Order: C-alpha cells, then structure tokens, then sequence
RNA sequence: UUGACCUCGGAUCAGGUAGGAAUACCCGCUGAACUUAAGCAUAUCAAUAAGCGGAGGAAAAGAAACCAACAGGGAUUGCCCUAGUAACGGCGAGUGAAGCGGCAACAGCUCAAAUUUGAAAUCUGGCUUCGGCCCGAGUUGUAAUUUGUAGAGGAAGCUUU
RNA sequence: AAGCUCCUUCGACGAGUCGAGUAGUUUGGGAAUGCUGCUCAAAAUGGGAGGUAAAUUUCUUCUAAAGCUAAAUACCGGCCA
RNA sequence: AGAAGACCCUGUUGAGCUUGACUCUAGUUUGACAUUGUGAAAA
C-alpha cells in the first residue's frame, strides 16, 4: 500500500546535534583519512580559503 | 458589571455604548398601510370555522373551553391565548 | 479477544476504511503551487498590498477573551467615526463587516485610531494622472517606498496584556474587607439564592402582611 | 526493519512459533470485546473494574470552555516574575517596589496554596483563589485582587 | 398595489370566499389533465414573488401528483431481509410531492429551466402545483442580467439535483446547530468524517 | 352580419432546443445481505455495495430566522485541534459530532412587497440596415428607484463621472 | 446620475408556510436532530433559536418560508508531462 | 483403484418442509379524520 511510513520525523535538536557533530568531525585529520579522502597535502584540516 | 468572575452581574467592567438598534430588529412593527389593508381583507374574507366555534363559546362565557379548543386547533398555548384575546376584541367591536 | 492487562481499544476501523484513506504526498507540491499563486496575485495587485486591513477583536469565550486577534472587517460604527464612506473602504483595501456590532466604547476607539493610522499612511493615486482630484494623493507625496503586506505591519502587537507590572509600596492596593475567598463565596451564594429571597419578599406572609395592613 | 523479527527466526520450524496443538486459528474467543460478561469476565473483573454499568447524570451540550480554569500553586508564583526582576526581591534587597503578576496574562485562573512563599509582599490579580492560597499570601504581606 | 391585498386574502384559506374558489378550481383541474400548460398564473402574487415576469420566456405549467406516502415496490410483500426491514406500507418518500411534480414537468419540457413552484390546490387523492419555467434560448432571457444566469450549463435540470427551493428544504441546507449533518451536503460530510487522513510526518 | 376578448387546437408554417456517450471526483433518490455481537431478532456492517436521475472542470455550499452567554465573535469551503470527547447503544458489541482556537482563501450582491402616472419611459420578431419603421408582448405590470448594512421625502453644505 | 453630515416624519419586508399532533425513516441529538406522508393550522415588536417536557415573567441574538456569486477543496476517468 | 463416509456424532454451520415455536408482514375487516356539498322533520 501507499500508506506505508515513507517519511521519518526526526526531532529538530537531534538533527542539529548531529549536524554540529558532523562539522566537528570534519575538523579531525584522522576522520578525513579514515573516510577515504586524499588530504595528504592539506596544511590544516579546517581548510579555509580567502574569499 | 461587578468585575468579578462569579455573582449576579459578573464580568469584566467596560464602558457600555448606547446606539439605536439595527433596522432589521424593527420587524414585527405594524405599519399604517399594513393595518389598513388587513382591515379591508378581514371584512371581505370573514372568519374560519374554528374561530366561529370559539366565539360561540366565548359568548356563552365558557372561557376555559374556548381556550382548550383554540389550543387544539392552533397547537400551542401562546398562540391560542393570543388568538382568544383577538377574538374577544372582535366580539366587542361588533357589539359597539 | 482481550488477553492481558491492556487498555480497552477504541479503533474505529470496522467500516471499510481502506477506501477512504487520504495520504498527503502532495504536501510539498501543494506548498510550491500556493507560493506560485501568491506571487501571481502580488504582481497583479502591485503596488497595492496583497491583503486588506482588518480590525482587532476580542475572542468570544471565557477561555479566550483574555486574548485579541484580527477580525473579519470594520463595523459601520467604526467606519463612520473614522470618516470613511462604507462603499469607499473596500476600494482602498479596508475590510468591511456590516454584521459586527460595538457594545463598548473602548473597542470602538481602538479600531477607529487604527483606521486613522492606516488612512494617514495611505497613498491614493488619481483615477487619471492628468487631472488629480481633491482626495487623490499629490504627485510629490508619492515616493515609491511602499509595503508588501498590511497584516505584517498592522498585525496584533500585544495580543495578551502584559503581567510584569511593578508598583511602589506606597501605591499598594488595599485588601478586600472580608477576605477575597469570602468575597467569592458570598457572590456564589447570592446568585444561588436570588430567586428564593425574591420569592419571599413578596412572601405569602409578606403578602399577608400587605393584606393585613 | 524486517530483518529484526521472529519471522526471520522461525524460517524452517513448522508452526512458526504458534504450536502444534492448539494452533493459530482465526478468532478463537471472539472478535473485539466479545464475551465481556460471559467468558472474558475473569479478565474484565480483574483488570477493568467499573467497566459495566452507568454512573452519574448526563450533560447534553457540555462545552469544555465553561470548565476552563487552569490552576497555579503559589510555590510557582515567583516563576512568573522575569529572571532579572526576581533576583532583587528574593535575595533580600528590601526596597519600595512590589511586583504585580496578573495571572490571567500567563494562562491561569485559580491560585492554590501548595508550597511556601518568601516574606516579600506581592500583588496578584486572579479570577479565583483558595482559602489557603489567600491565607499564605496575606501572611507574606501580599494583596489579592479579584478580577474577571 | 393590488398584489398586497391578494396576498393577505390568500392567507384566509378557511374563509368562505377562498374555500369556494379552491373547491371550484379543484374540480376544473381534475378534468383537464395531469400535466398541462397554464396560460397565466392562477396566483399572480405568488408567481411574482418567486421570480415570474410577464414577458416571453416565462412559462407556467400545472402538475398533479397522487397524495399519500410510498409503498415499497417489492414482490408480493416479500422482503428477504431482517425483521427491521420488513416494512412495506407506512414508508415515506424523502423528497416532497412538490418536487415530484416539479421534476415530471422538467422531463416533458426539457428545453426550459425550472425556476420554482408553488402549491395551488389539493383534494383527497391529488395535490396541484404550478411550475415556473424559463426558456434559456430566448433573446429576451439572454439579455436580462437578472435572469441570464440560468443560461449557464451548471443549471441544467436543477430540479433533478435538488437545487430548487423545495429540494434545498429536503436536503437540510440551513445554518443552525440542528442541521449539523447536512449543512455542506450529507454525503460530503459523511465522507469527510470517515476519511482517515495520514500526513507525511506522523 | 361584422369586429373584439378568453380558452383550446392544426400546420413538412419562421427560428430554436432536449435526448445519447461519459460518470474517477460531484448533487440527489433508492437500497441490501454477507460480517461483528463468539447463538440471535434491536444494533453493527451502512445512512455502504448493486439500481435510477442530473452537471462541471471542478461540483456542492455560501453572504445568518448563525454561534454564543463572552470584555462577545460575524458568508461558504478545506486542514490541525476540539475528540475517540459531550452524547447515542439488548447502556452489550459498538458508534460519535459541534462551539471556541491556529491556518489556506477571501467578495459581495439581485428580487417581491411603493403610482413613471405630466405621458410603457421596456422587450422578442420582420424589413431596412441609412436613420428608423411595422406587427406583436405587455397595464392581470415591462423599464428606472429600494432590499433591512437599510431606505424614502426634506434643505443646507461639500464632493463624484 | 452618484455619494457624504443632520434630525422630524415615515419605513411596504416572502402562508397550506411557521408551528402543533401522529406515523415512518434517519441522527451523537437523549419527552423526539433532520426529512417526508396525513390531520390541525398562525401572528405583527411578531416570529425562530437559546440541546429536559410544561405554565408564569424577563433577557440575548437573528429576520425563515425568493435568487445569484470566484478562491482555498475533491478526483490520474480524458489529454499532456 | 475410483469419492476430504452419503450411516453415526460434534459444530453455538446451513437449507427444504410443518405448526397452537419466538418476532413480524402482503392482503383483508372494522373505526376515526379529509375528500364533503344543499335542505326538511322531530326530539
Ligand atoms: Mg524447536
Ligand atoms: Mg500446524
Ligand atoms: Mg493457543
Ligand atoms: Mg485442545
Ligand atoms: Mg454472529
Ligand atoms: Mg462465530
Ligand atoms: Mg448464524
Ligand atoms: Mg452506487
Ligand atoms: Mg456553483
Ligand atoms: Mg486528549
Ligand atoms: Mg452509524
Ligand atoms: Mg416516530
Ligand atoms: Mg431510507
Ligand atoms: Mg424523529
Ligand atoms: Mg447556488
Ligand atoms: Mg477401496
Ligand atoms: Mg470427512
Ligand atoms: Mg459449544
Ligand atoms: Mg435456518
Ligand atoms: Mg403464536
């Protein structure tokens, strides 16, 4: 049937908690390498390029 | 309003505003033309059979029986009471 | 077929409900189309605001009378006091409600000043720009910095009166003489016994006292 | 998720967890609350006392807005004062001011005297008040304003 | 105006004058036919207040229907259901006899639009009604904004769908609290109360 | 004898219109039983399926003989909530709304009931189309004013196309 | 020809309808929510409603028995994506 | 071998038929009101 629960209601606050964790995890060199990115020549993990 | 939650005149105190009512509330007011036309038709038409029975009862001074008969024909106590007074007036007009 | 310490079910699913199941998969699609309709209406209505001015009304029950909201339209008493003809207000973005009645001067006064405030900020272009009339806004007064929606600027500002007032100890209000609890108990008893006291006033003995001189 | 289920665990075993004797039939016992007085009586008398019968009088057009009167216990009176203002009164900074709350602005009608109050005088505007709520307000030096 | 006088007279249906006219006209309508054209309205006031004008395009018909309730058109008393449905005699039709006369006239003159209708007489076995119809193809009707709304296709056979005054009464289209089940349509309201609405996020 | 009027007819008279299809959604009428109640008859399934009539791109409803009891809201429709609640029910199984509140949308109007009465000022049809003319309808009332929010008659002032 | 302020004068407002009884059906609507059949059958500050039947006295809110009107809503049957 | 015994029993499974089983019903009979009006005679 098309009555099946296709969409999931996630609490706003667990979405924001996870988004902050994802941003924090983006600032760790081991977590970039363990994912599979080629960051061997990146000076600092929060790579900020002048706008 | 007394400004209290309970009591006789309970309610928040406010300044009442006095204004003439809506014109739609003026319904039920007998205009002079309507009363004139209804008098002409009343003479031409006459009386319903049940009205004539009540007037006979009223003339014999059987007021309770006249009201009971008027109630059964009309349906309600209020309409019967109003009709009996109306019939009592037309009796008076006929006998000057 | 109850088996354990359950809550007794209340599932009204015995009437072939599967034929009348409405699933809202077009919630996102309807929202996008509503915004497209709103944009088209605004473009056609420019430079007029997309909505109409509405009065402040008080909610009609003891549960909600503490709060005010927006009404349907301005009553004829409010419009007449503000100095706007009844059949001119709809042409300038004002909502008219002939059914509503004003029983208090306070609510009437609050809506009249709102009508005058809107009238002050309103610019009316001439029916033909070549020859402006008395009631048309002059060319210099027109500026071009207009507003999109009236209800954003003319919404409710304080729907519920604040409860954070602070007063000097000198201005401390006095107490109820018999006690506020007793004031409520006495008020309830008066309403409960209003008919009994009136019946005995007016008593058969009082009528007998009236009869017996 | 279907992979976390006994159904995936019963694949291979005949009865699928329902027994060889006394198998899983359609409706052995009734459909719904059937037999609440006859054969499901031992369940209703045990877990749902008061189910059968009729108690009280009727109310034909009950509007629940008439019965609207949210309560507020005086142990939470000072929580309606803003944080910056509540500090000076509670801390003991005796002064010439006294707060006025006007409960109805916060969505309350009656005031009940459960907790305790600091001896700071305070003015409250309430629709209803209880005997003890008034008594504990008076002792603190407060004032009760009955409003509508 | 003379129309105010006759309206007041028409309320005196028990008077000698009105009773005589009702009796004589009842005899005349029995002889004529069941559905037949009427040259002019027999009650000019009632026709006028219902929307009748004296010009081309407005047509009056007199219709006749049989009084009494409805008998179930089953075989010889046999209803093969439960005891609660074994009723043949005292049943009643959910529409009014006025609508039945209104609808039969519409079928015969299926090129006019029924405007409204009104009771004109009755006897033991019949009730007599007059039906006001409008011809939407007449140039005198298409040119009058007060009536040319009926030319639109949504107004075809409004007597069959219940969009006339007598039909709106039968449906229960009134604003009060006594019409809760039928204000917006009885079947529309039932379908709304019984729909199980499931949103994307539950 | 002739000419009217009323009613009822004829015509392959001049000009038109209806039917049938479709019916997913919509407006009505009619109308079950299987099933649940661990039996069954009220109930339930269901004011549903089948049957019949009628429209549209939507339909229907719709500008209160409304809701309320308040410091009052103010046409209709739809969503969320009210609420599995008030209530109904072999008071069993079961069924079951509405006011208020937040929002989407927003729009108001036309008649009858008045004497143009110092002027039927109104309209179909034919011819002419060049302005108009000629039959007919209509005074048992077609135009203009008025619809309760009012309005009409006043007499001063301002203002509108 | 249209408005606006003013107060005196008026101020037509829908009948086999409203309402009542009874029968059937329907409803959450329970001394009866709606509809329909039959019998009776109104009035002018009258009438209806104010969720317990009735009598008495007040109060509140609307103005039935004539009509039109777009949007928000339904629907994948038809056409196209 | 052919056929989920057709005899028997169980099922809160049926159907055909019967009757003074329980509950109804077409039809019919009787009464009331309407259709339904106009006179005369007594009591
Ligand atoms: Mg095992
Ligand atoms: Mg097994
Ligand atoms: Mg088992
Ligand atoms: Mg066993
Ligand atoms: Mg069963
Ligand atoms: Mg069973
Ligand atoms: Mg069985
Ligand atoms: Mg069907
Ligand atoms: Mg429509
Ligand atoms: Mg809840
Ligand atoms: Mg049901
Ligand atoms: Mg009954
Ligand atoms: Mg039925
Ligand atoms: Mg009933
Ligand atoms: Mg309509
Ligand atoms: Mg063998
Ligand atoms: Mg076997
Ligand atoms: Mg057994
Ligand atoms: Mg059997
Ligand atoms: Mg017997």
């Amino acid at each position: 049937k098309i009555w099946r629960k296709w969409h999931v209601k996630v609490n706003q606050g667990q979405k924001r908690f996870a988004t902050a964790s994802a941003l924090a995890a983006s600032a760790a060199a081991p977590l970039l390498m363990a994912r599979g990115h080629q960051v061997s020549t990146v000076p600092e993990v929060p790579l900020v390029v002048d706008s | 309003k007394t400004g209290l939650a309970v009591g006789l005149k309970k309610g928040h105190k406010t300044t009442a505003r006095v204004s003439k009512p809506r014109v739609s509330r003026t319904k039920g007011h007998l205009s002079k033309r309507t009363a004139f036309v209804r008098s002409i038709v009343q003479e031409v038409a006459g009386l319903a059979p049940y009205e004539r029975r009540v007037i006979e009862l009223l003339r014999n001074s059987k007021d309770k029986r006249a009201r009971k008969l008027a109630k059964k024909r009309l349906g309600t106590f209020g309409r019967a009471k109003a009709k009996v007074e109306d019939l009592q007036r037309v009796i008076a007009e006929a006998r000057r | 077929a109850i088996k354990h310490n359950q809550q007794i079910p209340n599932n009204h699913f015995r009437k072939d409900w599967q034929r009348r199941v409405r699933c809202h998969f077009d919630q996102a699609g309807k929202k996008a189309s509503r915004r497209v309709a709103r944009q088209a209406k605004a473009a056609a209505l420019a430079p007029r605001p997309v909505d109409k001015l509405r009065p402040i009304v008080r909610c009609p029950t003891i549960k909600y009378n503490r709060r005010t909201r927006l009404g349907r339209g301005f009553s004829l008493a409010e419009l007449k006091a503000a100095g706007i003809p009844k059949l001119v207000a709809p042409t300038i973005g004002i909502s008219v409600d002939p059914r509503r009645a004003n029983l208090s001067e306070e609510s009437l006064a609050a809506n009249v000043e709102r009508l005058k405030a809107y009238q002050a900020r309103l610019v009316v272009f001439p029916r033909k720009s070549n020859k402006p009339k008395k009631a048309d806004t002059p060319k210099d007064q027109q500026t071009g910095e207009f507003v999109k929606s009236v209800e954003a600027v003319f919404g409710v500002e304080r729907p519920i009166a604040s409860g954070f007032k602070e007063i000097p100890k000198s201005e401390l209000p006095s107490n109820i003489e018999g006690g506020a609890f007793r004031a409520l108990r006495k008020a309830r008893s008066d309403a409960k016994l209003i008919g009994v006291r009136e019946k005995r006033a007016k008593d058969k003995a009082a009528a007998e006292a009236e009869k017996s001189k | 998720p279907t992979r976390f289920s006994k159904t995936r665990k019963h694949r291979g075993h005949v009865s699928a967890g329902k027994g060889r004797v006394g198998k899983h039939r359609k409706h052995p016992g009734g459909r719904g609350m059937a037999g609440g007085q006859h054969h499901h009586r031992t369940n209703l008398d045990k877990y749902h006392p008061g189910y059968f019968g009729k108690v009280g009088m009727r109310h034909f057009h009950l509007l629940r807005n008439h019965q609207w009167a949210p309560i507020l216990n005086i142990e939470k009176l000072w929580t309606l004062v803003p944080a910056e203002a509540r500090e000076k009164y509670v801390s003991g900074a005796a002064t010439e001011t006294a707060p006025v709350i006007d409960l109805l602005s916060h969505g309350y009608a009656k005031l009940l005297g459960k907790g305790r109050l600091p001896q700071v005088p305070i003015v409250v505007r309430a629709r209803y008040v209880s005997a003890e709520a008034e008594r504990k307000i008076k002792e603190a030096g407060g004032v009760i304003e009955l409003v509508a | 105006g003379a129309l105010k006088y006759l309206e007041e007279l028409q309320k005196k249906k028990q008077s000698d004058v009105v009773r005589f006219l009702l009796r004589v006209r009842c005899w005349e309508l029995r002889q004529l036919n069941v559905i037949h054209r009427a040259s002019r309205p027999s009650r000019p006031d009632k026709a006028r207040r219902l929307g009748y004008k004296a010009k081309q395009g407005y047509v009056i018909y007199r219709a006749r229907v049989r009084r009494g309730g409805r008998k179930k058109p089953v075989p010889k008393g046999a209803t093969y259901g439960k005891p609660t449905n074994q009723g043949v005699n005292q049943l009643k039709y959910q529409r009014s006899l006025k609508s039945t006369a209104e609808e039969r006239v519409g079928r015969r003159c299926a090129n006019l639009r029924v405007l409204n209708s009104y009771w004109i007489n009755q006897d033991s076995t019949y009730k007599y009604f007059e039906v006001i119809l409008v011809d939407p193809q007449h140039k005198a009707i298409r040119r009058d904004p007060r009536i040319n709304w009926i030319v639109n296709p949504v107004h075809k056979h409004r007597e069959s769908r219940g969009l006339t005054s007598t039909g709106k009464r039968s449906r229960g289209l009134n604003k009060g609290h006594r019409y809760n089940k039928t204000r917006a349509g009885r079947r529309k309201t039932w379908k709304r109360h019984n729909t199980l609405s499931l949103w994307r996020y539950r």
